[PDB]
C-alpha cells in the first residue's frame, strides 16, 4: 500500500536523531512528570467536609430568607 | 358523698394534667420548628438526635 521508504521514514539514509537530554541531579520535567510536584489533594479534606456543610447551610439560609 | 367528690376531682385533675401538658409541649415544639424553618441555619439537630429524645 505504502512504500518501504515511507514506512522506515527515510528514502536512502537513516538520519541520526539527537537523544533526549536528562538533566542529571534532578527529576525530569515533562507534561507527564507533574504528579511528582502536584499530587491529588490530601491536606484539607476534613476542612472540605466542614466547609461544604457550612456553605450549603448558609446558602440555604439566605435563599429561604430571600424567598420568604 | 365526699368519696364521690374526691374521685371526680382527681379524675378531672388527671385528665387536665395529661391534656394541658401534652398541648403545651406540642405548642412549644411547633413554635420552635417555625423559628427554625424560617431560619435554616438553625434547622439542624442542634441538641442531638438521641439526646433530646432521651431527655
Ligand atoms: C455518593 C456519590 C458518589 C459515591 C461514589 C463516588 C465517590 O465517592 O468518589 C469520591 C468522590 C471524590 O473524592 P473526594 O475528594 O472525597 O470528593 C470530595 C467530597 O465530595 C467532599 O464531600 P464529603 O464526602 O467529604 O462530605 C460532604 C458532606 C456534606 O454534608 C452536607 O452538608 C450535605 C447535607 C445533605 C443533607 O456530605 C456527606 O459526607 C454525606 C451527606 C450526603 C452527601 O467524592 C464523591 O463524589 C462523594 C461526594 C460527592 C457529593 C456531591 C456529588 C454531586
Ligand atoms: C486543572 C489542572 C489539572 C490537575 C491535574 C493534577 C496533575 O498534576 O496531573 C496528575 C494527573 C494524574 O496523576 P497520577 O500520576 O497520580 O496518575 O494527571 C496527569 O497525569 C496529567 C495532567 C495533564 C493536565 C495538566 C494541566
Ligand atoms: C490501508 C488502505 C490504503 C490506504 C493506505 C494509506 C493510509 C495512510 C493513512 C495512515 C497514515 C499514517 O501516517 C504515518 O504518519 C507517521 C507520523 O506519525 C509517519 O511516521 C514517520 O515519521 C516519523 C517522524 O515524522 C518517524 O519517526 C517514523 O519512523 C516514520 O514512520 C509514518 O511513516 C506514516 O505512515
Ligand atoms: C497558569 O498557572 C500558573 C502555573 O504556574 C506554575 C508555578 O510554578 C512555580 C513552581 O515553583 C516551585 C519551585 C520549586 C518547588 C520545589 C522544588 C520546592 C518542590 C518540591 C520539594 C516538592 C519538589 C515547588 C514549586
Ligand atoms: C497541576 O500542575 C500545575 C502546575 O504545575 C507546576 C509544576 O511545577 C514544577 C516546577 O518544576 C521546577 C521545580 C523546581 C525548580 C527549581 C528552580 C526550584 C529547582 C532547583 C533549585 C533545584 C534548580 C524549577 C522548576
Amino acid at each position: 500500500p505504502l512504500p518501504n521508504a515511507v514506512v522506515q521514514g527515510y528514502t536512502s539514509v537513516r538520519g541520526p536523531k539527537r537523544p533526549l537530554d536528562h538533566f542529571y541531579g534532578r527529576t525530569p520535567l515533562n507534561i507527564d512528570t507533574l504528579w511528582h510536584w502536584v499530587k491529588f489533594p490530601h491536606r484539607y479534606d476534613n476542612l472540605r467536609f466542614a466547609v461544604c456543610f457550612w456553605a450549603f447551610l448558609v446558602s440555604a439560609h439566605f435563599a429561604n430568607k430571600k424567598q420568604r | 358523698m365526699n368519696w364521690l367528690y374526691q374521685m371526680i376531682y382527681y379524675g378531672v385533675r388527671m385528665w387536665l394534667v395529661f391534656v394541658l401538658h401534652s398541648f403545651s409541649l406540642g405548642s412549644f415544639g411547633e413554635l420552635i420548628t417555625v423559628i427554625t424553618d424560617n431560619n435554616l441555619i438553625f434547622n439542624v439537630f442542634y441538641i442531638g438526635l438521641l439526646g433530646l429524645g432521651f431527655i
